[PDB]
C-alpha cells in the first residue's frame, strides 16, 4: 500500500 | 485519528512516522525534539503481549511527511536509528505507565519548512496549560475509525478531561504519568486517537510565548472515539527528568 | 532548541493555521 522508498535507506 | 481533518502543509513539522523496513509499513507516530532525537511511545517499540520487540535496524523514521503512503521526494527525509532508549520503568505488563521512548538518529536531520522541532514543557508551562477544558492537538496517520485509513496526516483538537472523569471511564489503573482528553457524550463534538496514531504528539500552543509544546504522547484508549471513553496520553513533563538524563548522557 | 515550537510556515511568517484559535480560546490561565 506504500510507495517503495529509495533503496539507499534500506542498506 | 477519528473525526479529525486533513492537516495543512507544515502544520505539524515535528511529526515523525516510524516505518518498518520489512515489510514496509507504518508502525507509529513520533515527534522531532532536536536535530538528532525523536520521541515516541514505548509500546511502539516494546510490547510483549503482541510479540513486539523492535531493534534499531528494523526501523526507519520519516520526517517532513504529509501523505501517508507516498514517497514525498524533495520534502521528506528518511533517517536510520543509532539507538533506542525505553523508560526503565515502562509498565507494559499492566497499564502502560511511563509509556515513553527516545530514538537517537544516526545523523542529524536538516531543518526545513516541513521539518522543525517541537518544544518540551517546563514545569510552569505544564502547570498553566495541563488543566481540564484546555485543548491540545493530536496528529497522526492512524485509522479513521475503530472498525479506514487517511490519504494525508490528520489533525484533531481535544480538551483535557478532569482526572475523576478519566478514572471513572475505565477499569485500567491510571497514574500521574498519564492524562486523558476528549469530548464528553453530551458535548456535540467528538474525536480521538486510534490505532496507528500511537507515539505521536499531543501539543499545546503557549499563549505566553506563542510556541508549541508537546504535553503528551498518544498512549492508550478503549476502542476509538467511543462515547464515555477517552484517549490517554503520556505526561511528558512528569517524565522529563528521564528524557534529559538520556540526552545529556548519550 | 532555541527555535523550538515556531513553525516555518506559520509562526515564523505570522500566519495562523485554521484551528489554532480554538486552542487559545480554551486557555483561561493568565489572561
Ligand atoms: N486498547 C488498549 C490500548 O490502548 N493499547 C494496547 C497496547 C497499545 C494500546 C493502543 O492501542 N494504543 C493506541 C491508542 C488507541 C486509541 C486511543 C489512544 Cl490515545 C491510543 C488498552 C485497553 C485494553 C482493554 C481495556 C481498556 C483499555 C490498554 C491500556 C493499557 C494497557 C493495555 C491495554
Ligand atoms: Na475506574
Ligand atoms: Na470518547
Amino acid at each position: 500500500d506504500f510507495e517503495e522508498i529509495p533503496e539507499e535507506y534500506l542498506q | 485519528i477519528v473525526e479529525g481533518s486533513d492537516a495543512e502543509i507544515g502544520m505539524s513539522p515535528w511529526q515523525v512516522m516510524l516505518f518498518r523496513k520489512s515489510p514496509q509499513e507504518l508502525l507509529c507516530g513520533a515527534s522531532l525534539i532536536s536535530d538528532r532525537w525523536v520521541l515516541t511511545a514505548a509500546h511502539c517499540l516494546l510490547y510483549p503481549p503482541w510479540d513486539k520487540n523492535f531493534t534499531e535496524n528494523d526501523l526507519l523514521v520519516r520526517i517532513g511527511k504529509h501523505s501517508r503512503t507516498r514517497y514525498e521526494r524533495n520534502i521528506e527525509k528518511i533517517s536510520m536509528l543509532e539507538k533506542i532508549y525505553i523508560h526503565p520503568r515502562y509498565n507494559w505488563r499492566e497499564n502502560l505507565d511511563r509509556d515513553i521512548a527516545l530514538m537517537k538518529l544516526k545523523k542529524p536531520v536538516a531543518f526545513s519548512d516541513y521539518i522543525h522541532p517541537v518544544c518540551l514543557p517546563d514545569r510552569e508551562t505544564a502547570a498553566s496549560l495541563l488543566q481540564a477544558g484546555y485543548k491540545g492537538r493530536v496528529t497522526g496517520w492512524g485509522n479513521l475509525k475503530e472498525t479506514g485509513q487517511p490519504s494525508v496526516l490528520q489533525v484533531v483538537n481535544l480538551p483535557i478531561v478532569e482526572r475523576p472523569v478519566c478514572k471513572d471511564s475505565t477499569r485500567i489503573r491510571i497514574t500521574d504519568n498519564m492524562f486523558c482528553a476528549g469530548y464528553k457524550p453530551d458535548e456535540g463534538k467528538r474525536g480521538d486517537s486510534c490505532e496507528g496514531d500511537s507515539g505521536g504528539p499531543f501539543v499545546m500552543k503557549s499563549p505566553f510565548n506563542n510556541r508549541w509544546y508537546q504535553m503528551g504522547i498518544v498512549s492508550w484508549g478503549e476502542g476509538c472515539d467511543r462515547d464515555g471513553k477517552y484517549g490517554f496520553y503520556t505526561h511528558v513533563f512528569r517524565l522529563k527528568k528521564w528524557i534529559q538524563k538520556v540526552i545529556d548522557q548519550f | 532548541e532555541a527555535d523550538c515550537g515556531l513553525r516555518p510556515l506559520f509562526e515564523k511568517k505570522s500566519l495562523e493555521d485554521k484551528t489554532e484559535r480554538e486552542l487559545l480560546e480554551s486557555y483561561i490561565d493568565g489572561r
